[PDB]
């Protein structure tokens, strides 16, 4: 419910992708789902990782604005074509409406995982413990975005029927994470 | 003339006696360049000579494939196409000559993995 | 030869190709002791790990035929098993153990053993037994031991 | 394909041939006259090539001889410096200008370095173009196949050897392959090819057989010349027209027989490659339709003026080739003043041609 | 110990060495074709590192026989990758990636079980 909320047609409004901020103050720490399946199963065998929190959490960090546009990019929906853009949520009340009537007329599930209570998942930045042990301490080796998603999101491109030729799509380029002294100037 | 030939793809020959004799003409030339005393060009040269006579000796193709058996007329052509390929491809290979490779030690043994006791 | 026409391949062959034509007739020389196992496909795991015994198979004691003793033969390591947790039924990982091939002597079955990069260890061939002499009459002796008390 | 022993006989057109030499085949001689109608199994073209000095000439004619076949003698430079009447142009030469001096294969053996070598080669590439059209007219016109011994298509073989040897300069290749390039397009490719694969060694001796004056006092037939033509003729030549037509091989079938020859030709079926439209193998002889036969006959019999018309192709950045000014003018005056050359064929009254007032005819597909 | 023998492909080491970087260049160049025509989850410089770590497998061989046969069977995959016959499980079936590591220090072998 996160690279699928983010390319469902619901979460966006005819091409564009409002987002808190446009996402510039969400910074987050995605995990694959396999690295943390793999970080249970370990603390399973191992009777010392009892009675412990572990934080599971990537390698990077990254800013909401910035994974969004690179998926596009990965999507092939990039703005020169395709008309991609990104609003701030709080300028369009429209949006807040859609989950709100999204939730109430489907009985068994939000379409798009579009829904009040997910929209706070988004805007809530990723607040790693220091001192916390991570899945490191368990030995599984983290996958980076950059290994995994480009094969997620083969599903998902536009202008998927073309048949290109070699070359005719440009590889995107990669997401630029956030340093942590970054992050202080951009919290300000 | 015969209507069909009765074999699917072999069509009914014209003057099957003009070629079966040039083609038995053809391989007695290429069997004499080979060495007298090869087995090969002893039996073909016997054996054109049984086949070539009799084409010249019957007139009727009917009459020749009793006297040849061995199939109808356009059969006995096909047959006779080969041998030049053969007796051609043959002046290139020598077999006459001794054993090529001597074979290895039990290399034709059966049954295989028993114990040979000196 | 003889007049009728010449192969279109080797009439119009450049030179060259009719020289590479021939060395790959060649018969050209190479070391007899040589490694397969890049080919062969075994895993290249096993190949590390697995010894392989040449031994000839042991004599029933229970019978006194002999002809199922007559060969050599490898047989490999014999690595783990365990009880299968559904039924019970005897589980393994071994493709190897599976295996058995036979021979006629111990320096094919080296020979074969260093082709396919195995690493090997001869049991010592039984010596040929000594011969006995096993005569009836000693059965029945005058002043030796050997009378039988039985019959 | 069909011996005289196959027929048994004589070959038996299937209908009249059209007599191509006297009457014109327009698009309304088409509508009356239909092509399809003349041709046989043996409506065939055979290009009987070799080597230099391999007895193609009596191979051809015996062959000719036993398949029905209409035999073409190799062209060669009489057809050039003999006019009708049988007068020697080359008679004339003291008057003209060296450059304009008349050029045979008598004079490349003895000067093969000379700058009318160029020219020399070119006259070859275009004698045996005009030839072998005419043998096409004779093909479509009378059904009855043809035996050439050298085709225009493997004349460049010649001309790449010469120039190997240096006797050619860049220039003069460049322009040879310019004219090949212009004209070679829109021909018909032979039906079947034979070789006579004399070996370089034997060639050597063969000519010294001959004991032709000039050759064997000659120089070029070295074994640096002749092996280049060998290389030329089974790289170039033969792996190419292969694509096309049926290729068979013989040491030397000069010094061979030719009913074996005939033989194996007529094993050769020449109906398998019909099956595919599209197959490469006779591409150029498969006609659908009957309009596509009077088209191909209406283009060799009425526009081979045509064909011939394309070897103009001005290049003068060649210095070999282009004849000066001043000696055009005296070489247009000593050439046509010559006897026989004052008007066309069949007219000059001072030869003995007689009743020019009451004639008006020429001939078709004749000169001027 | 030497004997006679009919050659495979080639008749000398250096020719041999030829063979084998020309199925390194087609190898090389493909690469880019097959990231695109199948649905697997590795780039072009991983795929690329791929074929060089498995030609380095092969590194100590020596008979030009079985240098010969490697080529053999390294070609018939190539052909058989140029063309999509190999489906999207056998390509990846190169990097063995359903099989977790088995740990080589002898103290965690022992622990683990044989
Ligand atoms: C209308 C919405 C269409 C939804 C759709 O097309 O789903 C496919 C597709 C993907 O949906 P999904 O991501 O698989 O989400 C699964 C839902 O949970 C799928 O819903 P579910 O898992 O809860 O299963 C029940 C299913 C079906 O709904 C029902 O069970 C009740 C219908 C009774 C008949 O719900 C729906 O499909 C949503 C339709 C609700 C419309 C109710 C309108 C009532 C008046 C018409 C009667 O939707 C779209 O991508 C775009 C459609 C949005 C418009
Ligand atoms: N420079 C040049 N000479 C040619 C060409 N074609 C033929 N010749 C010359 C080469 C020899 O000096 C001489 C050989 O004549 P041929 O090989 O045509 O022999 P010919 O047709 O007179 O009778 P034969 O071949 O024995 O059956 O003519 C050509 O295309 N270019």
């Amino acid at each position: 419910r996160f690279l699928r909320y983010y390319a469902h047609i619901w979460r966006r409004q005819f091409r564009s992708m409002p987002l808190w901020h446009k996402g510039e103050k969400t910074v987050k720490q995605p995990v694959y789902v396999s690295d943390v399946a793999q970080a249970i199963i370990n603390a399973a065998k191992d009777p010392d990782s009892a009675g412990r929190i572990y934080q599971a959490v990537g390698p990077k960090r990254y800013q909401l604005s910035e994974l969004v546009d690179w998926f596009h990019r990965l999507m092939r929906k990039d703005q020169k074509r395709w008309g991609y853009m990104r609003y701030d949520m709080r300028w369009d009340p429209t949006f807040l409406l859609k989950a709100k009537l999204n939730s109430f007329i489907c009985p068994g599930t939000p379409i798009g995982g579009l829904h009040p209570a997910r929209i706070e998942r988004e805007a809530v930045t990723d607040k790693v413990l220091t001192g916390v042990p991570t899945l490191e301490d368990l030995g599984v080796t983290l996958t980076t975005m950059e290994q995994q998603v480009p094969w997620e999101l083969r599903p998902y491109r536009a202008a998927l029927y073309y048949d290109a030729e070699l070359g005719e799509f440009e590889t995107p380029s990669p997401p630029k994470c956030i340093e942590a002294r970054d992050e202080l100037r951009l919290f300000a | 003339i015969k209507a069909s030939t009765g074999l699917t793809g072999l069509a009914v020959s014209t003057n099957p006696h003009h070629t079966l004799s040039a083609l038995y003409g053809k391989i007695l030339r290429a069997v004499s360049k080979m060495p007298q005393d090869a087995s090969y060009r002893k039996y073909t040269e016997q054996l054109v000579k049984q086949r070539a006579d009799s084409v010249a000796q019957h007139k009727d193709i009917t009459a020749l494939e009793k006297a040849v058996g061995c199939g109808q007329v356009e059969e006995l052509i096909v047959q006779a196409e080969n041998e030049l390929i053969l007796a051609r491809k043959m002046l290139g290979w020598k077999p006459w000559e001794k054993l090529v490779q001597a074979a290895p030690a039990k290399q034709w043994d059966w049954p295989p993995a028993q114990i040979m006791e000196p | 030869t003889d007049g009728g026409p010449l192969d279109p391949k080797t009439a119009l062959a450049r030179p060259e190709e009719l020289e590479q034509r021939n060395k790959l007739s060649g018969k050209i020389t190479v070391p007899t002791a040589v490694n397969l196992s890049p080919i062969s496909g075994v895993p290249e795991e096993h190949i590390r790990e697995r010894r392989v015994r040449i031994h000839i198979p042991p004599k029933n004691a229970m019978q006194s035929g002999t002809d199922n003793v007559n060969t050599w033969q490898i047989e490999f390591d014999n690595r783990e098993r365990w009880e299968n947790p559904l039924m019970g039924w005897a589980s393994s990982g071994d493709p190897l153990s599976n295996m058995n091939v036979q021979f006629g002597s111990p320096e094919e079955a080296i020979t074969f053993c260093e082709r396919n990069g195995w690493r090997w260890y001869v049991d010592g061939a039984a010596k040929p037994k000594k011969e006995r002499v096993k005569n009836y009459g000693i059965n029945f002796a005058w002043n030796k031991r050997t009378r039988v008390s039985t019959k | 394909i069909s011996g005289k022993t196959m027929r048994g006989g004589p070959r038996v057109p299937k209908a009249a041939p059209y007599p191509y030499k006297t009457k014109k085949y327009s698009v309304f001689n088409a509508i009356f006259d239909k092509t399809s109608k003349r041709f046989d199994e043996n409506s065939k073209v055979i290009c009987v090539e070799g080597p230099i000095a391999a007895g193609k000439s009596k191979f051809a004619k015996e062959l000719a001889e036993e398949l029905d076949m209409e035999y073409y003698p190799a062209v060669d430079l009489d057809l050039i410096y003999i006019n009708s009447y049988g007068y020697d142009m080359r008679k004339l030469d003291p008057q003209l200008p060296p450059s304009c001096r008349s050029y045979d294969v008598r004079n490349f053996c003895l000067d093969p370095s000379h700058d009318l070598a160029a020219q020399f080669q070119i006259r070859m590439y275009m004698l045996r173009y005009s030839q072998y059209i005419d043998a096409l007219q004779h093909v479509l016109s009378t059904g009855q196949g043809v035996v050439l011994e050298r085709s225009p298509y493997s004349d460049f073989v010649f001309m790449e050897a010469m120039f190997r040897q240096g006797y050619l300069s860049r220039g003069a290749r460049s322009v040879y392959n310019e004219l090949r390039q212009n004209t070679i397009g829109e021909l018909l490719k032979p039906h079947l090819v034979i070789y006579l694969d004399l070996p370089v060694d034997a060639v050597k001796k063969q000519i010294k057989a001959r004991n032709v004056d000039y050759e064997v006092q000659s120089k070029v037939f070295s074994d640096a010349y002749l092996s280049d033509l060998e290389q030329l003729y089974k790289q170039q030549y033969l792996k190419d027209i292969s694509t096309h037509a049926e290729l068979l091989i013989y040491d030397w079938t000069a010094g061979g027989e030719t009913e074996v020859v005939v033989e194996d030709i007529e094993r050769i079926d020449f109906n398998q490659f019909e099956a595919d439209i599209h197959n490469k193998k006779m591409l150029d002889w498969r006609f659908p339709l009957e309009a596509e036969w009077c088209e191909a006959r209406i283009k060799y019999c009425h526009e081979k003026p045509d064909l011939m018309n394309y070897f103009n192709v001005p290049r003068f950045d060649v210095p070999e080739l282009v004849r000066s000014a001043d000696d055009g003018k005296v070489w247009r005056d000593v050439w046509f003043n010559a006897p026989g050359m004052k008007y066309r064929p069949g007219y000059n009254a001072d030869m003995g041609d007689e009743g020019l007032l009451t004639k008006t005819k020429i001939g078709i597909n004749q000169g001027i | 110990a030497v004997q006679q023998v009919r050659p495979i492909l080639s008749v000398d080491r250096e020719e041999a060495r030829k063979r084998a970087l020309n199925l390194y260049k087609a190898w090389y160049r493909q690469i880019p074709y097959i990231v695109m025509d199948y649905d697997i989850p590795m780039t072009v410089e991983q795929c690329r590192d791929k074929l060089r770590e498995e030609f380095v497998k092969h590194r100590n061989v020596t008979d030009i026989r079985v240098i010969d046969m490697l080529v053999i069977k390294g070609q018939m995959e190539l052909k058989e990758s140029v063309e999509i016959w190999k489906q999207k499980g056998h390509i990846m079936r190169y990097w063995k990636e359903s099989q977790d590591p088995k740990p080589t220090d002898f103290l965690s072998k022992f622990i683990q079980g044989v």
